[PDB]
């Protein structure tokens, strides 16, 4: 019922989500469903268009911490379906009304922390959702691909394998990938969120790190589709205006691109 | 941004004289991964290199039987691989039904490449999106043929098609000179050090990728998967 | 009027054993009174492990083992592993009854080896009816060889004897004894005996003189 | 498909439960004009015997869906000699296109042992089976008094099944008696479309239940 | 040989046809129906080449069935009989044709009860009386010398139970059962199985 | 459609061509001028007869128009094959204007540009009609296509009566052709066709003359 | 997040400068939208589970199937609805039925998948083929491009990659059936997140001696008892 | 555009359509039909020019004819309109179309088909041209259940006398068809020049004695 | 051939010999004539061998598509049907099939008469084959709804056994089926000679 009510509240209301219509969020959270619209319960999908019409909504310059710190706090939560929805619901809620974040310094070093912090998890979903969130939020540059960040991504590019364990596999020891390939799967993630932020540009610091990416092919999965998707994703771009995209290369970095194979299952 | 003009049917010339859809099918062989193709006197050998899914998945098949004497390997797209197969295993079947002998592999070869001109000049239809690397032996000794999405087919000394197959093709033409007097050991060894070329510098050929495809004079085409490469590939040499 | 069929002669016996099957067949090929020749086999190798013998019309025999060559090959191609000796069986039971109304004029005997290890033997009408039998022949001379093999393989009409597993070198001893017995007494049959001995090991194939009348 | 399934909502309410011995499945009769003759408006079809069937959406769109249902139920009858299961025309509804048609269906009937179907055609083609299940106008809030009332003691006799399937209709069918339409099986014998005397009856005693 | 009788009355059609099935010298069912209903009030009754009945009678049973459904009403007796009718015609120089012969019985609400001959070449005529079989031969004299048309239901059974003995007394085949059926305004009766 | 309307300008850029349903048959005058003096009149004809009692002629297209010429041909030969009754003028056009009715239902062609006067005498009786692109068709008493139509057709309403007889129908289609000649017609470069009781024949260009020379 | 696009997608029958028929790429990465699907090869047996997700409980939940039985010893488990798998899935019991009245055997679970996969020759459908056959235990995916690979454990669906990395991690070659079935619940549980009952989830085991079989109600809540 | 009228009695139905010319010399002879007999016991007005009018009026007829083949009885009148309405449901013919026939099943009947494929059962409609100033006039006055064909012959020249444009209602300009039941036979007898003289003349009788 | 089957309290009972000629040589002494359909139908096999065997196995393929496609064991009834149906295709072009489809269904025990010509009649009793009036005899004398299992199955096998004692296209060894509830079961392979000595001695 209060669902359907703020169904209503969201376009009427003069000022739409008070600050005691924001603890209803991260219980909304864990309930909304991940990929698809189809026919869940009519209190998935219920859930589902109120958190998409709610994140889509303008908010007060005093409000920008709370609905943050609610954020932050279901993004720390032991729901992976819950750590996806808050991270695209912060998708749509920073570029809705995005510079009243902008205008405020704590509010855009607390998103790029909670980005950077998904993009580490334990769940693959919500990882390739935190890049694809990064890569939005650096494409319309409200968040600024720093040189910390490049460090950061790069120095957990280069994690280890894991040494795989042949234990039997263990006794029972497994249904948690790893420690050491999310660290890994994270950094490739970052730079393909860094490769994807200029969709049809490449800019100075594209062409070096683009090489980065090109050294995780036979980085075993997730990490092989993860830099397949991405530079198919790239170079489908990429090609409209690739003669004068190709002069940021040098010719050792144009001969590197030819020769990955990013290719799907249904080709060799 | 530059958007054209002629790259939407096979059946538009470009005013620089030009079909764009063959010319974007030709590669989408090197959209597969690298095979090599390679013949001697007696012998001709196919090797390729094939990836799985996934470390559960159990790597797509490259190498396909047409006949007792024609195996071929792909490179592109699969799903017309495989109605080349169908086509080609169809050919072989009907001239063994006919006339009791089997094809000359250049005769499948020209039958291949005109099946694979029609969809290049009618509309509606795409250009087979697949390279064929085909080894046969017949009267004429053995044969290695290429066949590529612009229905253009190469009768060749060896041949390397798929992704980053350029340095596989310098491998062969440089040692191209040594191919026809090897045996067939030396032969499969130099097909795997033109594969192994077509590498990254942390990857090796390990018995899950490499399928290895050979017909010959008295041997008919038999392919050699995941245990059987072992006699082939414990007898290289570490990567220079 | 054209008559699309001629009795070509022929006569074929396999014997199933318990890890042999024996697949004979005489080689004269006759039309009339004439014989168009006198080394013409009437067993063909499908497989390792499967011999067929066809006799009766010979250009339905012809025609019909070039079929089961090419869907042998089509098999292996769709499935990747040869046929079984029952596979066969039941695919040219399909084979000869999709010629419903037209028939393959040709007696089918199918001996060889099943999926572990041991004789078979199937036997086809020319429309496609088959089932396993211990022993079979078919073709010109059958009502002769057939009542001599349901005495000495089939231990019939027999009191106080000993029912002892045929072994291979007695069964080659009773095929050799049977088609002499029928190069008397049946015309078609002579002029040497083709006999197909399918093993683990293998099909060898040995040749024996018949009458050359 | 979507298209086809905001069809189904615009149209009218069709209720469907399965009892017992009976299978019952009514339907929001509706005022379509004053000197509009409502015969020729049924929107509850009998398919072969044994099989009815009440759709929601495009009544030009299910009538070549119910010719082609009730062609194929003589079709089987014909090749296999007995009735058509109500899985069966079922399958065979929700596998006709046209785009899809428009409709979704809820097929009440019974089997050739005896056991009451009920089932419930989607526009994507997408079947599955129910105990009670409303289809339509309002059918959410239907179906959600039907998870609350369907139980065994509320279906254990005939008219309680009846008068089940009418209380789901007065929910969203304000009209309050003469304005539904209902349709009843009882095994091996046929359709009984009820009569505007026997409804007015039966919502009689559903009214005198609710003074108590 | 297969045995067909309809019997007209006013208000009535009774029906009878022999109950057994045979396969060249020997009966291999003797509780065997040759009347399928096709409607509440309309009876075929089919003899004929053996297939062709069942195969014939039984489309012609779902193609009225379809029209009742479709249509929220019967046919006539009128109908039927001229839907199969032209059915059967229709059968009649194509690669298929059906050897059956053919009794439509039916009482009509306008137009009272109807009894319909047909032959295999599927000429329709409308009868008072009628029958198939080589029995025909031999019972449709006993109905021409005792039936009258205002003839009451009872006297009907009465002159088929004549005609059944006759069959009894006469004919050369062995047919000792025979369903009987009164189609009414009332539907399809079934009455006791004249037996001998 | 759109191309029924655009098929339609075709039309109305075509020459005049007027016919005048008389009480004793039916004219069918049209405009057949010559853009040169180098082709030779007498090869192409204009009007044009369908049976011995149906004639018909057009405003348009000309090879568009030999297409129905043919097919008008065609279908009444087939209705006389089967009855063996001349086919009735009205019939004949239901059939035409089936057939220039198809070719704009169908995708991939366009429609004729060109609208038929079909004239006709059966069962003692005249019959004037017009079949449109549409593959529409009216029964008319008088009427005009192709260039000016529309003065034509307030023309013919004004000098349009229903005791006329054949002769006059022929003075009073020459005129509604001759207020839109644009140069002095002549035998040469007008057409005209009729039907009666003894059927449809077009005009010998002498028979033309005298007719022109009563004006 | 935003929009990315270019002049050479969405082009139905028409190469990319990369040889790439983009049209067909987005129509088989729209095939995620089904329910997850854990198929899991083992020694004893193969296993599969998928999840079911009943609308109502007024609605049967042995009327949506989602594992269906090809023939005695394959079934199979789809992700998306059932009405675009239903003639692929008709498809493969023809294609076993005439098999066995060609060769009077049973196909092979490869077989199976590959003439499913010449009538896939998209069709927008992923499949998993588990079965028993002479060469043991199989299981085979089947994307809906029509590539099908064996694969000894693979997860379909919405949260394909998510629970194939916990596959990746569970599994080994010694795996028993069971373990297996305790896994594939395992890993169910974790990427739907909902108490494991059985209404929300099917599971089917096709072992080497018994055939087809599809769990009962009594039978999986034995399961879920040690989960 | 055209205009008719269709009002069903107790003892029978018409149809009442319009004969308008657009131009002075369109002969009539060819455009003075506009009711269009279909078989023995039923007839139809269009909505449209006489072409497709046509291409409508003999699929209809044959329609009729192949049923008459089939079963030597006349189609059913619902069962026309059902079998077109199906052939216009798998062309989704911008014409309308109102039917009066006589079955025996259902007695006098009047329907009216859309484009798109449906139809409705009515007891006085009207298409065409002010088709909505027809109804909404005829829902007024159409006394349902207890008029008689006298009472629909006023009905239809009070209906069209305010609803036709031809600014003086007379005989030339409406075609009247009338289907009655005479001794087993139906009649569809088009009522001829002096009968609809006789009834303009005694409606203007009742308007003037009204107006004093 | 002979090939009987007649209905009983606890099932069907199908008995057949073994026979099968080429004029007058005997080609087989050994051939199964009643045709395993599926673990729930038998057919029988007179006439074409070759018939019933093919049209009775596109059966058994249909009867399995029928249980996949639908999730239940298909009735006696419509496998007959099914048979009759695909055989009547055929009548004039020479098919020789004669056959008795027995199961239980959830109607009870099934019995259907289905030949190629396209008989398709249910019944108690019936017998097929050339030796079918023997079998006829025996049977009908020995006949009741209400056997016990033993003497049905000694009724079947002995009428079998006196249609083979005429018939001389009737030999070799009876092959005795019974369907009862849950499928059939195989209960003897008895040789002639054998149930010559058991019958006199």
């Amino acid at each position: 019922t209060i669902l359907k009510w703020l169904m209503a509240s969201a376009g009427r209301s003069f000022s739409t989500a008070v600050t005691e219509q924001l603890q209803l969020l991260p219980l909304f959270f864990k309930i909304a469903p991940v990929e698809n619209d189809n026919s869940y319960d009519e209190l998935k999908r219920d859930a589902k268009l109120c958190l998409s019409l709610m994140s889509q909504g303008l908010l007060y310059p005093h409000q920008v911490p709370l609905v943050l710190q609610v954020l932050k706090q279901t993004a720390r939560s032991s729901s992976w379906h819950a750590r996806y929805t808050v991270l695209t619901y912060l998708q749509t809620m920073v570029f809705y009304n995005l510079f009243i974040f902008l205008n405020n310094e704590d509010a855009v070093k607390d998103i790029r922390w909670l980005v950077i912090s998904l993009l580490e998890d334990e769940q693959l979903e919500v990882r390739e959702m935190a890049a694809t969130t990064l890569s939005g939020l650096l494409q319309c540059n409200f968040l600024t691909m720093d040189s910390p960040m490049q460090i950061h991504f790069e120095q957990l590019c280069k994690t280890k394998l894991p040494k795989k364990r042949k234990r039997d596999p263990g006794s029972v020891g497994d249904t948690i990938p790893s420690a050491e390939l999310v660290k890994r799967h994270a950094g490739v993630l970052g730079l393909g969120a860094c490769v994807l932020s200029s969709p049809y540009d490449v800019p100075t610091w594209m062409p070096q790190l683009l090489m980065n990416l090109s050294a995780h092919l036979n980085d075993p999965q997730p990490i092989e589709m993860t830099v397949k998707k991405t530079l198919s994703n790239f170079r489908r771009t990429h090609h409209d205006n690739w003669q004068e995209h190709k002069q940021q290369f040098t010719d050792d970095q144009l001969l590197v691109l030819t020769d990955l194979l990013v290719s799907p299952c249904y080709y060799a | 941004m530059f958007r054209n003009q002629y790259d939407n049917d096979v059946t538009v010339w470009s005013p620089q004289g030009r079909i764009h859809q063959i010319e974007y099918a030709m590669e989408a062989v090197k959209q597969g991964s690298a095979t090599v193709g390679l013949k001697s006197k007696t012998h001709a050998v196919l090797v390729a290199l094939k990836r799985a899914q996934s470390e559960l998945a159990a790597h797509q098949k490259k190498i396909l039987h047409v006949d007792n004497h024609i195996g071929i390997s792909i490179a592109g797209l699969t799903a017309d691989a495989r109605l080349l197969c169908n086509f080609m295993r169809q050919e072989c079947l009907d001239s063994r039904f006919v006339f009791d002998r089997p094809l000359p592999v250049s005769r499948l070869v020209s039958l291949i490449g005109s099946k694979t001109q029609i969809p290049t000049q009618r509309y509606g239809r795409r250009p087979y999106g697949v390279g064929l690397l085909i080894a046969g032996y017949d009267d004429m000794g053995p044969h290695i043929f290429q066949t590529c999405p612009s229905a253009n087919y190469f009768d060749c000394r060896a041949m390397s098609i798929g992704a980053r197959s350029q340095s596989a093709r310098t491998y062969l033409e440089r040692h191209m000179s040594e191919f026809m007097e090897c045996n067939l050991n030396e032969l499969v060894k130099h097909g795997l050090r033109a594969l192994r070329e077509t590498l990254p510098a942390e990857q090796d050929l390990t018995t899950k990728n490499v399928s290895i495809g050979i017909v010959g004079k008295d041997l008919e085409f038999t392919i050699y998967d995941d245990d059987d490469v072992s006699p082939f590939l414990e007898g290289l040499e570490e990567r220079p | 009027r054209f008559s699309p069929y001629v009795f070509n002669g022929g006569t074929i016996l396999a014997i199933a054993g318990e890890d042999f099957a024996i697949v004979a067949s005489d080689t004269r090929l006759s039309e009339g009174f004439s014989i168009h020749t006198r080394d013409s086999p009437k067993c063909y190798k499908l497989t390792d492990k499967t011999v067929i013998g066809c006799s009766g019309f010979h250009g339905d025999c012809l025609t019909l083992t070039k079929i089961i060559e090419a869907r042998l090959k089509m098999y292996k191609h769709s499935n990747n592993k040869a046929m079984t000796t029952g596979a066969i069986a039941a695919m040219l039971s399909t084979i000869l009854y999709s010629r419903r109304f037209f028939p393959y004029y040709v007696y089918n005997i199918i001996g060889g080896l099943d999926e572990e290890g041991k004789g078979a033997v199937y036997s086809f009408d020319p429309v496609g009816s088959y089932q396993r039998d211990s022993f079979k022949a078919g073709g010109s001379a059958s009502a002769m060889l057939q009542p001599l093999l349901d005495n000495q393989v089939g231990f019939k009409n027999m009191q106080n004897v000993e029912h002892v597993p045929l072994s291979l070198d007695r069964a080659m001893r009773l095929v050799k004894d049977v088609f002499i017995s029928a190069a008397e007494r049946d015309v078609y049959t002579g002029d040497a005996l083709r006999i197909c001995i399918v093993t683990k090991e293998g099909i060898r194939e040995e040749t024996v003189s018949l009458r050359k009348d | 498909v979507e298209y086809a399934q905001e069809a189904v909502k615009k149209g009218s309410t069709a209720v469907g439960v399965r009892g017992r011995d009976i299978v019952v499945l009514g339907v929001e009769k509706k005022s379509v004009a004053k000197l509009q003759d409502e015969r020729t408006v049924r929107k509850i079809c009998a398919l072969d015997d044994n099989v009815c069937m009440a759709f929601a959406g495009l009544t030009a769109d299910a009538r070549i869906v119910i010719n082609r249902a009730r062609v194929e139920c003589q079709s089987h009858r014909l090749t296999v000699e007995d009735p058509v299961t109500v899985e069966y025309i079922t399958r065979y509804i929700a596998s006709l296109k046209q785009r899809p048609f428009g409709i979704s269906a809820l097929i009440v009937g019974f089997d050739f042992d005896g056991t009451p179907r009920l089932y419930q055609t989607d526009p994507s083609g997408t079947y599955h089976a129910w105990k009670a299940n409303a289809i339509g106008r309002g059918a959410k809030s239907v179906r959600e008094f039907l998870e609350k009332n369907y139980t065994d003691e509320a279906i254990e006799t005939d008219d309680l099944t009846i008068k089940l399937v009418i209380k789901a209709l007065l929910e969203v069918v304000q009209s309050g008696g003469k304005n539904i339409e209902l349709a009843v099986m009882r095994r091996d014998q046929s359709l009984k479309i009820l009569n505007p005397e026997e409804i007015e009856k039966y919502v009689a005693e559903i009214e005198k239940e609710k003074e108590e | 040989m297969e045995y067909l009788i309809g019997i007209q009355g006013p208000d009535y059609v009774l029906v009878a046809s022999d109950r057994v099935a045979a396969s060249n010298i020997v009966q291999m069912k003797d509780d065997h129906d040759k009347m399928f209903k096709m409607s509440e009030k309309i009876l075929l009754l089919c003899v004929g080449e053996a297939g062709d009945t069942v195969q014939f009678a039984e489309y012609i049973q779902k193609n009225v069935q379809l029209y009742k459904m479709r249509n929220g009403y019967e046919l006539s007796p009128t109908a039927a009989a001229n839907f199969t009718r032209r059915n059967l015609a229709d059968c009649l120089r194509s690669r298929t044709p059906y050897h059956v012969n053919l009794l439509l019985a039916g009482y009509d609400e306008h137009e009272g009860p109807a009894l319909y001959y047909m032959d295999y070449l599927a000429a329709l005529a409308k009868a008072p009386f009628a029958a198939h079989g080589y029995g025909a031969f031999l019972t449709l004299s006993i109905l021409d010398r005792y039936y009258t048309p205002t003839i009451s239901r009872e006297r009907a059974v009465e002159l088929l139970r004549k005609c059944l003995e006759e069959l009894q007394k006469r004919f050369i085949l062995n047919l000792p059962t025979f369903s009987v059926r009164i189609i009414d305004k009332n539907g399809i009766h079934d009455l006791d199985n004249i037996s001998f | 459609l759109v191309q029924i309307e655009y098929a339609l300008a075709a039309v109305a850029g075509g020459a005049p061509s007027v016919g005048i349903k008389a009480a004793n048959g039916v004219v069918l005058a049209t405009e057949k001028k010559q853009k040169s003096i180098l082709y030779d009149e007498r090869s192409v004809h204009k009007v044009e007869p369908i049976t011995k009692h149906i004639g018909l002629v057009y405003s348009g297209m000309g090879p568009d128009y030999r297409v129905l010429v043919h097919r008008a041909r065609k279908l009444a030969q087939q209705y006389y094959l089967v009855y063996q009754e001349p086919i009735p003028t009205a019939q004949l056009v239901q059939r035409v204007a089936s057939v220039m009715q198809e070719y704009t239902q169908s995708g991939g062609v366009r429609p004729f540009g060109v609208s038929l006067l079909i004239c006709g005498w059966n069962e003692g009786r005249p019959y004037l009609f017009q079949s449109d692109p549409s593959g529409a068709y009216f029964a008319w008493k008088a009427t005009a296509m192709g260039k000016n139509y529309v003065n034509g057709k307030t023309f013919l309403e004004k000098r349009y009566n229903e005791d006329l007889e054949l002769e006059d129908a022929i003075h009073t289609a020459i005129l509604t052709l001759k207020e839109s000649f644009e140069g002095q017609m002549t035998e040469d470069n007008i057409e005209v066709g009729i039907c009666n009781e003894a059927g449809f024949r077009r005009l010998t260009p002498t028979e033309v003359k005298d007719y022109l020379a009563a004006i | 997040m935003f929009l990315t696009r270019s002049e050479y997608d969405r082009g139905v029958n028409t190469f990319s400068p990369e040889g790439r028929l983009f049209q067909v790429e987005y129509a088989i990465e729209a095939i995620k939208l089904g329910s997850t699907a854990i198929g899991i090869q083992t020694s004893e047996g193969v296993c599969l589970a998928v999840e079911k997700r009943i609308t109502s409980p007024l609605m049967e939940p042995s009327s949506i199937e989602k594992i269906v039985e090809i023939d005695a010893h394959i079934g199979c488990a789809m992700s998306g609805l059932i009405a675009d798998a239903k003639t692929l899935i008709d498809k493969a019991r023809v294609e076993t039925q005439n098999h066995w009245f060609t060769y009077n055997e049973t196909m092979t679970v490869e077989s199976v998948t590959q003439a499913v996969s010449n009538l896939a020759l998209p069709f927008g459908v992923a499949l998993l083929f588990g079965g028993v056959d002479e060469k043991g235990p199989q299981l085979f995916h089947m994307d809906p491009s029509g590539t099908f690979v064996q694969c000894d454990a693979r997860a379909i669906g919405s949260a394909s990659e998510g629970a194939q990395s916990s596959l990746q991690e569970v599994y080994h070659k010694s795996m028993t059936l069971k373990e297996a079935i305790k896994s594939s619940l395992i890993i169910l549980k974790q990427v739907m997140e909902e108490k494991l009952n059985a209404t929300n989830i099917e599971l089917a085991t096709v072992q080497p001696g018994q055939n087809f079989h599809m769990f009962t109600k009594e039978e999986l809540e034995e399961v879920i008892k040690d989960i | 555009a055209g205009t008719c009228l269709g009002i069903l009695a107790n003892d029978g139905v018409l149809l009442a359509a319009e004969r308008r010319n657009i131009h002075k010399l369109l002969d009539e002879v060819f455009f003075s039909e506009k009711i269009y007999k279909l078989n023995e016991d039923m007839a139809c007005s269009v909505a449209g020019i006489t072409s497709d009018a046509n291409v409508l009026t003999n699929e209809l007829r044959l329609i009729a004819q192949r049923y008459l083949l089939q079963y030597q009885e006349p189609i059913p009148c619902e069962q026309l309109v059902t079998a077109l309405c199906d052939i216009k449901q798998a062309y989704t013919f911008g014409v309308s179309l109102l039917y009066i026939g006589w079955d025996k099943h259902y007695g006098f009947q009047l329907y009216q088909s859309d484009p798109s494929g449906n139809y409705g059962g009515w007891k006085a409609t009207c298409i065409g041209n002010n088709s909505a100033a027809a109804v909404s006039m005829l829902k007024q006055d159409y006394k349902e259940g207890e008029m008689t064909l006298k009472s629909a012959l006023a009905l239809a020249i009070k209906v069209l006398n305010k609803t036709m444009d031809v600014s003086k209602l007379s005989a030339e300009k409406v075609e009247i068809a009338t289907l009655t039941r005479e001794n087993g036979k139906t009649v569809i007898r088009v009522l001829k020049q002096k009968e609809v003289e006789q009834l303009i003349k005694k409606h203007e009788e009742e308007e003037a004695k009204a107006e004093r | 051939t002979t090939t009987l089957a007649f209905k009983f309290r606890h099932g069907v009972i199908v008995a057949a010999d073994s026979r099968a000629t080429a004029g007058a040589y005997i080609a087989s002494q050994t051939v199964k004539k009643v045709i395993e359909i599926n673990p729930y139908l038998l057919g029988t096999m007179a006439g074409g061998a070759a018939d019933c065997s093919f049209w009775e196995r596109l059966l058994a393929r249909q009867c399995r598509i029928y249980e996949l496609r639908n999730k239940e064991r298909i009735s006696v009834a419509a496998a007959s049907k099914l048979l009759a149906n695909m055989v009547y295709q055929y009548k004039g072009m020479g098919l020789s099939m004669g056959t008795m489809i027995c199961g239980w269904d959830k109607r009870g025990p099934g019995l259907y008469y289905v030949d190629s010509e396209g008989n398709r009649i249910s019944g108690a009793t019936f017998s097929v084959g050339s030796g079918s009036v023997y079998a006829y005899g025996v049977m009908d004398r020995g006949y009741s709804y209400d056997l016990e299992v033993e003497q049905a199955y000694d009724l079947a096998r002995r009428a079998i056994y006196q249609a083979t004692y005429r018939d001389a296209y009737s030999g070799g060894a009876v092959n005795l089926y019974h369907v009862r509830e849950d499928g059939w079961i195989r209960v003897s392979s008895d040789n002639v000679a054998d149930l010559h000595e058991k019958y006199s001695g």
